[PDB]
RNA sequence: UAAUUGCGAUAACGAACGAGACCUUAACCUACUAAAUAGUGGUGCUAGCAUUUGCUGGUUAUCCACUUCUUAGAGGGACUAUCGGUUUCAAGCCGAUGGAAGUUUGAGGCAAUAACAGGUCUGUGAUGCCCUUAGACGUUCUGGGCCGCACGCGCGCUACACUGACGGAGCCAGCGAGUCUAACCUUGGCCGAGAGGUCUUGGUAAUCUUGUGAAACUCCGUCGUGCUGGGGAUAGAGCAUUGUAAUUAUUGCUCUUCAACGAGGAAUUCCUAGUAAGCGCAAGUCAUCAGCUUGCGUUGAUUACGUCCCUGCCCUUUGUACACACC
């Protein structure tokens, strides 16, 4: 990779990945595919980062929301509940963690599994509340894609964020334990079962 | 003197305020309109305005 | 005399001052390496310039900084910018257009705010509440 | 959003009743016209007037 | 640090100055759970006795046990600061003391009932049941006793 | 018949938990006054519009 | 499952009391030419995808 | 290639300058630590029992080398947390003066540092000569 | 003060058996093994990588991840 | 400051500045022209100091 | 359209107050005018490490040059521009590129006619009238009270912890303020665990406090789910500070005591981007006392970009026996 060395040194892991490929923390950009139809388009990868932390204003136009990276959109919709608003470099480092959990378990691409665990969780069709005078009942609407998305990722937090209280286990454990199960469904995780009982509901009326 | 300027300019104002208040209570009558304070050397130079100057 | 040129980011209330002179190419941030920095979370965030770059570029040139005002993170986004925009005010007085433009479109392609400085900032919060856009609490009766 | 008042408006188009000649679909050198041609008293309120002379000299230029 | 192993030694729950102790609690602070023996006192303490801090209370061989049963109750032959007591400069015999375990209930009774017996206003209010520091008693202290 | 003790064990009057009690706002419009002035003692201080040629 | 893939064509109007649900015509992946008009939860733009649990059905309007 | 204290990160530096003055037993330790808070705004004492006067004073060094002249006052600002006031909110609040100040002479009788001109404390010739040293001898452990 | 708090020679060779298979090993996976509470349990990581046995892949506090020896 | 003078009404506040410009120029003159320029270009409100030498 | 903002329809045409313009403040100037009270480069003087030229500092004037950063005078800039979608191809609207900036550029200030028996006689030597006026409802001095405690209501603050406490250590802002006939902001050196004390010093202030090294935050450890080391109520005992005075404990410090509270029912507040929320700072008040307020910067999200369902309020239409106008 022709490693260049100046007068302030930059070390060898550095040199090389960086200028090579555009990869994240060290995993890679490339590969990492959405498994599923729509949700393209409303997933980023590509273009690539390096860390999840990014001064962008994506609050000023409506869809531009989904422009941000898929990874920080998920460190986002940590920093919260309280104490914890704000925090970035809280949750961007728990994250990383996270990445290397996962990459613990079944290998593939912790970048990737966030994909799956994404796509997995997001509900096909839901239930709002129709007035329709009175008792009301509750009509069967198809979500947005755009919601779709959101909705996944806080849900994964939720999820996780509940299960991360009063317990040894630490944050990025939990957010890992729950992407690893949300990736493919095993209905072992807070995530894939809420979305499904809100399929389950928005099929009980229709 | 040895004063702030801060404390200075603001103090000056209230001069300029307790100044026209002064005039205000007492010519009156002879159609006052205010005044203006020219700080010189040598010299305070407060201008009356009023109306009727033969009064003054 | 040698051929130098200084720049400028600033990110929020931030504000990165940088030389950029010839030289055996040293990168140093107030008097510390670019190695160094540390939120370091974001280390790789100010490495991004030298990377998007090239790692090369910078061995004719010695890039010098410091760093005052605004705070933690906002410091980071400032420096790195007064760095991109310090090695493509380097190709203007010196180098070449077509070399420089070739810059700034290695740059922008991908950017996170590089050359551009970014325009948002602290908005004054009035009365009536704690906040800018936040109010108090109300009981009604 | 974004309209332009009744000053603006009526002031435009007495410009391009009077001033057809000159005035072309450029604001920038309508704009440097203004101060030539009119009295206005403030930089902001000109550029509103040569925006809109513009944009309805524009658009005579079709119709 | 390391990886001990011990044998048969360490015993949970040895019994002290008249109270119970945990011995599977790290030792600075299972001495605490001993009225008159706060995170502080039981820090300061310990250092002194040449004990491990490391260690905990199911540890800590009866000698060094014994020890810091000495240290306590005469803090200041054993010099520390008398600024670090809770009873100085007493009300009587201007001693000053650390009082400790069971003894530390009596010399709050102590205290309350010489201002009690002296019929001073700060008696009179710990009488009544009251908050004597000082403090609104108009919405706060509802519940109590 | 002091302390917390005796007062803890007495019912609370009912007088604590009430409303705000009003007394007087909805008769606020209406003067209490009896005397209501008069159009020829308005018509003297503020002149009536009947004569307002005589008065420009 | 049989999974259904649809292809927003136009954006509608904002049914429901609450506003939240847009009325929107799609059209299938597979075997295009046959329009169907659905109800979202969301927020949608053109040339969105939708993901129908059902393929023959539709409602019309909330209240 | 030649060495400044500047070469070295930050938190690494002085866990190897505590080594040192550890190592050395040349420092003048007042002898009321290990009973000392460090701080009006904290909680517990140093867990460090027999230490952490290393650490501070090692940190110490490390800031009057960065700048001109330092004072107490100043390292009791630095150096000073954020005290819970209990029930009541939280405030920014001094560290102790006497274990700065005293940091200061134990450093200044073993020479790292010299009383300077205008106020506060200046880096001793000999002081920058040692930092660099064992500066540079961290980087020997990374080599 | 629920056990995990000892050594117990027992749980010594406990450990060194049960290590293997874990492709995931931490402070939080230690106690899950119905053993090792906290203080042990991060003193157990640095003797568990006196010799092999696990790779630290990760760095620092609240966070530690080692796997199998290869 | 609150614009109301009772405490009646909802909290609307008020606040009121001052503006405050200081210039200083330095002039290397002989006895004649400073104490010549002194004199006039007055100003009725405008504060003009002169300080002397380099102490 | 935020707007009686416009377009268009038109017995109206063309207008003025209000909205808009305007004013301030936050954004953009390697272009103009400058600076030892702002600051950079170069050189003398000068220290450390490396030596091969280097790297990292000191030196209110040892000089020379400059204005990128700082500063504020004068100008420039945006007018929703270019192009393209959609619409009476009208006002507009939306998307994309460029741009410091395209949500009235963000945020304020100003703000017509009119209404209320809204609040303020307890700001006023603004005031009608009433009351009182020497045993005073004037005024002053002493002590007490406004803090009194079975309880109901409201604004807050701190918590229930492992996105944590704690111990080391990395160490980063902005708006302010500061002493003359004076004791204000306070660096530095000593003494003290701390609170603080003492000898001095700069500053009427871009000059000194002060880079206000603030806090949250980042790092390395100790703790390990156990009311635990989360939490700090309550209370005992001692030392200090303000003030003539601290008892009903002004505040500050140290030890000990170690409560309620394991995410809170019916209800209900606030908010759409550097916003929310988390964080500390300065100012007012101030001899002493912030859990308050007014500003400030730090870190920085999730979710809308819609509808009239709830609520609130405008607008017509319509009724009227109200016009002191449904009190
Ligand atoms: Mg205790
Ligand atoms: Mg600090
Ligand atoms: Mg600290
Ligand atoms: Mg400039
Ligand atoms: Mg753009
Ligand atoms: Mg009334
Ligand atoms: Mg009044
Ligand atoms: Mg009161
Ligand atoms: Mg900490
Ligand atoms: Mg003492
Ligand atoms: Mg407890
Ligand atoms: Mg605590
Ligand atoms: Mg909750
Ligand atoms: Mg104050
Ligand atoms: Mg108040
Ligand atoms: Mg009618």
């Amino acid at each position: 990779f022709t490693p260049v060395v100046l007068a302030t040194p930059i070390p060898e892991e550095v040199q090389q990945a960086q200028t090579e490929i555009k990869l994240f923390n060290k995993w890679s950009f490339e590969e990492v595919e959405v498994k599923d139809a729509s949700l393209v388009d409303y997933v980023q990868v590509r273009q690539p980062i390096f860390v999840a932390h990014t001064a962008g204003r994506y609050a000023n136009k409506r869809f531009r929301k989904a422009q941000c990276p898929i990874i920080e959109r998920l460190t986002n919709s940590l920093m919260m509940n309280g104490r914890n608003n704000g925090k970035k470099l809280k949750a961007v480092r728990i994250i990383k963690h996270t990445l290397d959990i996962i990459n613990v378990l079944t290998d593939q691409n912790p970048i990737q599994v966030v994909v799956d665990a994404i796509t997995n969780t997001g509900p096909r069709e839901d239930t709002t509340r129709v007035g329709g005078g009175g008792a009301a009942r509750r009509q069967a609407v198809d979500v947005s894609p755009l919601r779709r998305v959101n909705q996944a990722i806080a849900l994964l937090t939720i999820g996780a964020r509940e299960a991360a209280f009063r317990n040894i286990k630490t944050i990025a454990e939990t957010l890992a334990e729950e992407l690893i199960n949300a990736a493919k469904g095993s209905s072992t995780s807070y995530a894939i079962k809420k979305k499904d009982e809100l399929e389950r509901v928005a099929k009980s009326n229709r | 003197a040895l004063i702030s300027k801060k404390r200075k300019l603001v103090a000056d104002g209230v001069f300029y305020a307790e100044l026209n208040e002064f005039f205000t209570r007492e010519l009156a009558e002879e159609g006052y309109s205010g005044v203006e304070v020219r700080v010189t050397p040598t010299k305070t130079e407060v201008i009356i305005r009023a109306t009727r100057t033969q009064d003054v | 005399a040698v051929p130098s040129v200084q720049t400028f980011g600033k990110k929020k209330s931030a504000t990165a001052v940088a030389h950029v002179k010839a030289g055996k190419g040293l990168i140093k941030v107030n008097g510390s390496p670019i190695t160094l920095v540390e939120p370091e979370i974001l280390r790789f965030k100010v490495y991004e310039p030298l990377l998007l770059v090239g790692l090369d570029k910078f061995s004719n040139i010695d890039i010098r900084v410091r760093v005052t005002g605004g705070g933690h993170v906002s410091q980071v986004y400032a420096i790195r910018q007064a760095i991109a925009k310090g090695l493509v005010a380097y190709h203007q007085k010196y180098v070449d257009e077509q070399s420089k433009n070739e810059l700034k479109k290695a740059f922008t392609s991908y950017d996170r705010t590089l050359l551009i400085a970014d325009s948002r900032r602290p908005e004054p919060k009035k009365f009536g509440g704690k906040g800018a856009r936040s109010r108090f609490q109300k009981s009604y009766r | 959003g974004r309209v332009r008042t009744k000053t603006v408006k009526r002031a435009s188009k007495a410009l391009i009743e009077r001033y057809y000649p000159k005035l072309t679909l450029d604001f920038q050198t309508n704009k440097r016209l203004c101060d030539e041609i009119a009295t206005i008293q403030s930089k902001r309120l000109r550029n509103k007037i040569a925006g809109y002379t513009t944009h309805l000299m524009k658009r005579i230029q079709k119709g | 640090s390391l990886v001990v192993q011990e044998q048969g030694s360490f015993q949970h729950i040895l019994r002290l100055l008249n109270t119970n102790v945990d011995g599977n609690i790290k030792i600075v602070y299972a001495l605490t759970t001993i009225k008159g023996v706060g995170r502080r006192y039981s820090n300061l303490v310990c250092k002194k006795a040449d004990v491990d801090l490391h260690k905990r209370a199911g540890e800590l061989t009866q000698e060094e046990l014994e020890r810091i049963v000495q240290i306590m109750q005469n803090p200041t032959h054993y010099k520390i600061p008398a600024w670090f007591l809770n009873r100085q400069n007493d009300i009587t015999d201007g001693k000053d003391y650390h009082t400790l375990a069971n003894n530390v209930e009596s010399k709050l009774r102590d205290d309350l009932e010489r201002l009690k017996k002296i019929r001073a206003h700060r008696g009179i209010r710990h009488f009544w049941g009251l908050r004597v520091r000082g403090q609104h008693t108009k919405t706060t202290g509802r519940r109590r006793a | 018949t002091a302390g917390r003790r005796n007062n803890r064990s007495k019912d609370v009057t009912d007088s604590a938990t009430t409303k705000k009690s009003n007394t007087r706002r909805a008769t606020d419009r209406h003067s209490r006054t009896g005397k209501t002035d008069t159009k020829k003692k308005v018509n003297q201080g503020w002149g009536d519009d009947k004569k307002e040629l005589s008065a420009e | 499952t049989p999974v259904t893939l649809a292809k927003v064509i136009k954006v509608l109007g904002r049914t429901g009391s609450r506003g939240g649900v847009t009325q929107v015509r799609v059209e299938f992946l597979e075997d295009t030419s046959r329009t169907i008009v659905r109800n979202v939860k969301g927020p949608v733009r053109e040339n969105d995808i939708l993901v129908l649990m059902e393929s023959e059905r539709e409602a019309r309007r909330l209240r | 290639p030649g060495v400044s204290v500047r070469d070295v990160a930050a938190q690494d530096f002085i866990n190897a300058y505590a080594s040192f003055l550890q190592r050395q037993g040349k420092l003048e330790v007042p002898g009321y630590v290990d009973i000392v808070k460090t701080s009006s705004g904290n909680e517990m004492p140093p867990q460090d029992a027999e230490g952490w006067f290393y650490k501070r004073a090692a940190s110490v060094a490390r800031h009057i080398y960065m700048r001109k002249q330092v004072g107490v006052g100043k390292l009791n600002k630095l150096y000073g947390g954020a005290k819970s006031r209990g029930v009541r909110p939280y405030k920014h609040i001094d560290a102790s003066g006497s274990i700065n100040r005293k940091v200061l002479q134990a450093l200044e009788k073993i020479g790292i540092v010299e009383i300077s001109p205008k106020g506060g404390r200046r880096i001793s010739e000999n002081g920058q000569r040692d930092l660099d040293r064992i500066a540079a001898q961290t980087l020997e452990e990374d080599e | 003060a629920q056990h995990a708090v000892i050594l117990d020679q027992e749980k010594y060779d406990r450990i060194l058996k049960e290590v293997p298979t874990y492709r995931y090993v931490s402070v939080s996976v230690l106690v899950d093994r119905l053993k090792i509470g906290g203080s042990l349990a991060r003193i157990a990581l640095r003797h568990l990588e006196k010799e092999g046995i696990i790779k630290p892949i990760s760095k620092h506090s609240k966070q530690a991840i080692y796997t199998r020896a290869t | 400051t609150r614009k109301t003078p009772n405490g009646e009404g909802s909290k609307t506040w008020e606040t009121y500045e001052m503006r405050i410009h200081k210039r200083y120029i330095d002039l290397e003159a002989p006895v004649q022209i400073v104490k010549r320029i002194t004199q006039i270009t007055i100003e009725p409100g405008v504060d003009v100091e002169v300080v002397v030498a380099s102490n």
